[PDB]
């Protein structure tokens, strides 16, 4: 259905992203998680900025 | 032998002999009448729990079957080593398929 | 947060670069606390 | 032989009998204690080093066995050939596989 899991819990794209960082997965998966990081990032960054 | 009506039938002493797949068509089997007059007065949540660890030894039964054509497991994580002081240790991460041969 | 590997096995901080500096990359050195951690977000450790 | 506990006992006048293989698997199965009696005090970082070119040596042993069915390399650079005068001298890239037949 091309839809992402795992959403519930925080301690789950971070072990998600930890370790099938390298090719497990789909392209489009890790994407989508790495840009979910990237964004909560981004709003750190703006919290200190 | 477990006989779930009686709640003393039951108990992680039997169902261990007992295999895994059986005891879920025992189950299913067996009759919603439970009679009333024995009856553990021990939070009979205990004879439930004790079903738990009888079918987990019974898992554990099946997996040690299974054991023989697996590879044996090692620890995923870094820093677990006797000697770290001749070479670094990495972990491993569980990618693979248990079947040998 | 990655475990497999331990953190500093093969490589550790020592940045010289108001630019290439980095106030993260500094938790793989040995003896790190929040006073070291705090104090290197604002100022750029370069040593002397 | 290699006993990695009495640091006096692994050099590497034995590494290289030993395999490639089999070491790692040897550092495995030793345990973490090590009898701090006996110990060099040479700087055991050199029994380290030791250790190095002795994986190496036998690194080198499991390349000659290797070595029967690959190719000789040669150079990969220009300017390097006995008499150049007569034509000139090619590197080569080494963008091949080793196996003949």
């Amino acid at each position: 259905s091309h839809r992402v899991a795992f959403v519930n819990n925080f301690h789950m794209l971070m072990y998600i992203t930890t370790y099938l960082g390298n090719g497990e997965l789909p392209e489009v998966c890790i994407n989508i998680y790495r840009d979910l990081l990237q964004h909560v990032r981004a709003l750190r960054q703006t919290i200190t900025d | 032998s477990r006989v779930v009506f009686d709640p003393s039938n039951p108990t992680t002493f039997s169902v261990e002999a007992i295999a895994a797949y059986t005891p879920v068509a025992l189950i299913r089997l067996l009759n919603a009448s439970g009679p009333l007059q024995p009856g553990h007065r021990v939070d009979i949540a205990d004879a439930r729990s004790i079903y738990t660890v009888g079918a987990a030894a019974s898992a554990a039964r099946a997996r040690a079957n299974h054991n023989a054509n697996t590879i044996r497991r090692t620890a995923m994580f870094a820093e677990t080593d006797p000697m770290t002081w001749l070479r670094p240790t990495v972990g491993l991460k569980r990618t693979f398929n248990p079947r040998i041969i | 947060y990655d475990e497999t590997i331990a953190t500093g096995t093969f490589f550790y901080p020592v940045p010289v670069n108001p630019l290439f500096a980095c106030p993260e990359h500094l938790a793989s050195l040995r003896g790190m606390t929040n006073a070291r951690r705090v104090l290197a977000k604002m100022v750029p450790p370069i040593p002397p």
